[PDB]
RNA sequence: ACAAGUAGUCAGAGCCCGUUAAUGGGUGAUGGCGUGCCUUUUGUAGAAUGAACCGGCGAGUUACGAUUUGAUGCAAGGUUAA
RNA sequence: UAUUGGAGGUAGAGCACUGUUUGGACGAGGGGCCGGUUACCGAAUUCAGACAAACUCCGAAUGCCAAUUAAUUUAACUUGGGAGUCAGAACAUGGGUGAUAAGGUCCGUGUUCGAAAGGGAAACAGCCCAGACCACCAGCUAAGGUCCCAAAAUA
RNA sequence: AAUAGCUCACUAGUCGAGUGACACUGCGCCGAAAAUGUACCGGGGCUAAACAUAUUACCGAAGCUGUGGAUUGUCCUUUGGA
RNA sequence: CUGGGGCGGUCGCCUCCUAAAAGGUAACGGAGGCGCUCAAAGGUUCCCUCAGAAUGGUUGGAAAUCAUUCAUAGAGUGUAAAGGCAUAAGGGAGCUUGACUGCGAGACCUACAAGUCGAGCAGGGUCGAAAGACGGACUUAGUGAUCCGGUGGUUCCGCAUGGAAGGGCCAUCGCUCAACGGAUAAAAGCUACCCCGGGGAUAACAGGCUUAUCUCCCCCAAGAGUUCACAUCGACGGGGAGGUUUGGCACCUCGAUGUCGGCUCAUCGCAUCCUGGGGCUGUAGUCGGUCCCAAGGGUUGGGCUGUUCGCCCAUUAAAGCGGUA
RNA sequence: UCUGGUGACUAUAGCAAGGAGGUCACACCUGUUCCCAUGCCGAACACAGAAGUUAAGCUCCUUAGCGUCGAUGGUAGUCGAACUUACGUUCCGCUAGAGUAGAACGUUGCCAGGC
């Protein structure tokens, strides 16, 4: 339904990819957060970077 | 530096841009190149030609979309509806 | 087995050494055998020097099967020359092993017999072994 | 006057002083951190180069023309040169 | 990014082709001799084995191109004015070269340093963690740690 | 130099519980010699202050929060707060 | 250009692999070709299918030609290689000249200049009954800017005017300008008499990394040694340590780090030359050989070469091996 | 579904072996006068016929011997991560090839006569 996703590692020495993921994310400094809607296309973003983020079901 | 010692292999030519050029589902216009190659890796359908050079060109307007021929060959086609 | 008897191109990129035995796994001809557990190049001074090792000591009574035949040619540059220049010459042939592959088969003879004559071509071999039998079961 | 120091900073007792009065000035036992500056380089505490120290002097300006931008006239016209 | 559609032949495998190869069947040619016999030797034909950057009946992962299209983000392109750059480096990973040498050399793909301070690695441009607008004698953590040097478990 | 042959083929009995081999592993041992001074834990030192597998704390940055302050940008006008 | 120069090789185009399954991608990396050829080896229409193999035979060097069933093309495609090809792009045969003129929507490549592919529209053809197909060779090399000069058209300009000389435009020719984006129409050397500006961007010295070479150690144990692997010595092979040699790399030093021998003075390691302790032995003791512990001390004087080294003459208990720019 | 045309599909479609059959359709056939047929053959090609004949080509049925198709599961490899310098290890996705079962002796549109 709804989650909650933050920015727990950093993002430097990681690969564009990844920091560009992070960027569509809209997360922008090292522990920030935002709240989105659950759904796949999410979902796939998420579990692409998961190392990086946590979720919560909020 | 070495000094007389000399090799006989240090030679090659300029590649040439071949391959694909268009995907399935893009639209092209009439005369877009959709697969530059040599002999027949994929053989003209519907609405497509056969250059000089092998190469593919759409004849008309369309969508583009590659297909099988038979076992093992590939053609290609254009449809107009857009 | 010591060398191809030609190849088409005599100056080949060196062996990938980095798996697992892409086949020969198995003793198909003798009755004991001989695996690797490690990587290595080996060349076709050490196969034959095994070789008359091992068949020494079984005195002519049962037969071997060599199971890997030296393919790849290597190359070294001349003595004291510089970076550049072209590739060197060949100066010998090899056939990579990776752990698992069976270097030598052997039977018509006992088992003990067998055991001490593979060991004995164990130690002119540079990469690590062991001693198996004919799967079965 | 038992100490191992790119010489500062930061923390601080003791001892003297009292201002452009403000949560003040001088010195500093002892602790923490800490290899000048320039140039040149992939990278310099560098044992790469340059300066003993103070002071003065010491390097993208001007003429004409083009191009672009800002500004200002007035505009199917605008503008003079000798 | 999720979902479709597609080009291509790498990793891996495989021997169907070009070859490279180890044993075993099976009949036979020039030829041991008198066209010969038998050994063989050059292959034909099989069965079991294997090897390959310039082999492929096969064939991923991932990358790439595009979509009737979604969801999250915020760039992107065109024209004009001004440049600097053409000596790179190390680590990790795929390869060539060398000797499965080099803090070697040449490519590909990240990261970092260059142009990056801070914490860890004793010290130590490139490693690990992390990007310093300016206070504060506030708090929480990452990599690393918790007997003393030296903050934290002689848990 | 013929040979001198006891003992683990072999067990009653000295007497009475055990004793060959095999794999596949976890951690050590040997192989192990270099030049100013320990000098291949940073030092002390450590039989856990080593290693493995769990668990719970805490320390640890200029990261991220807290409070105050600049300076720009985008919004609301809360012409002020975001 | 160059793992410093020099010497050798190379320089532009096409193909393949390296190239990591789009494209692209480097090395003095691994392989080869091109500077053409075809008036049919072009266009079109209609026909036809191959190499080899045996069941084989007038020849039968074997297989020439001929025969017959299988032949996935194992053959041919003008040439290098790679993609293709029985729709045949392969092989005949008949007509033929599209190996057209004017162009081109669009696309690919790409710094530029260039290069590549084009549906379609006119003009006029060829072949075919037609539909159609044809702007060269199955595809990809077979090439060279400009300036200049020549030749043929055009009749554009042409210096008061008419002509003309000269230009312009279109067509074409003349380059191993091959160092192939071509400095000029025209070009080889020595400087130890050298000079200046630079560089550790780049060599000689040593420092650093590596350890191919080098010294030493080991492992396995055929074997020699009467017998006997293992007193001693150990082949074929295999694994290491050291940083003293010959090198490789080019990281500090070219606004200077004096480089070889000898002299004076040493200092440190031990893989020990003597001396001390031992295990041994194919050691009866003296003898020697081997291995282990040992670095405290000691470890000559001369002849010959600049020599280090090495040889030689006398001694000594010994006349050690290396590090230290 | 017959029977003959003519598309469509990755041979699951095919090859072989066996067994049938002719519903006037198909062939084989029988001839060269003709249009034609050449190089080198009336073979082919073209044509004129129908006396013959299921013998073959063909069609229908059987059979997995061959070829073809081919999972599940496991394995190799690998994207990402975390360790680490090992010819590596772990976690998470994706996931071959070979082989094994098995599939399979095709389906199929249209048109015309059939029944
Ligand atoms: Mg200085
Ligand atoms: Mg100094
Ligand atoms: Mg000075
Ligand atoms: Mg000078
Ligand atoms: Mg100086």
């Amino acid at each position: 339904a709804k989650l909650q996703i933050t920015l727990t590692r950093s993002v430097i020495g990681r690969p564009e990819t990844q920091r560009k993921t992070v960027e569509a994310l809209g997360l922008k400094k090292t522990n920030s957060s935002v709240v989105v809607e659950d759904n796949p296309a999410i979902r796939g973003q998420i579990n692409k970077v998961k190392h990086l983020v946590t979720v919560e079901e909020k | 530096k070495k000094g007389v010692s000399s090799t006989k292999n240090g030679r090659d030519s300029e590649s040439k841009r071949l391959g694909a050029k268009r995907a399935d589902g893009q639209f092209v216009t009439g005369g877009s190149i959709l697969y530059r190659q040599r002999g027949t890796k994929i053989y003209p359908g519907e609405n497509v030609g056969r250059g000089g050079d092998d190469t593919l060109f759409a004849k008309i307007d369309g969508v583009v979309k590659f297909e099988r021929k038979g076992r093992d060959k590939k053609q290609v086609s254009v449809y107009a509806v857009a | 087995m010591l060398l191809p008897k030609r190849v088409k191109y005599r100056r080949q990129h060196r062996p990938k050494t980095t798996g697992r035995s892409k086949g020969g796994n198995y003793v198909t001809f003798g009755e004991f055998g001989l695996q690797a557990t490690t990587t290595s190049w080996i060349t076709s001074r050490q196969i034959e020097s095994a070789r008359i090792a091992m068949t020494r000591y079984m005195k002519r009574g049962g037969k071997v099967w060599i199971k890997i035949f030296p393919h790849t040619p290597y190359t070294k540059k001349p003595l004291e020359v510089r970076m550049g220049a072209g590739k060197g010459a060949v100066e010998g042939w090899i056939a990579v092993v990776k752990p698992g592959r069976i270097l030598f088969e052997v039977a018509g003879v006992s088992e003990e017999v067998a055991r001490e004559a593979l060991r004995l071509a164990s130690h002119k071999l540079p990469v690590k072994t062991k001693f198996v039998k004919r799967e079965e079961l």
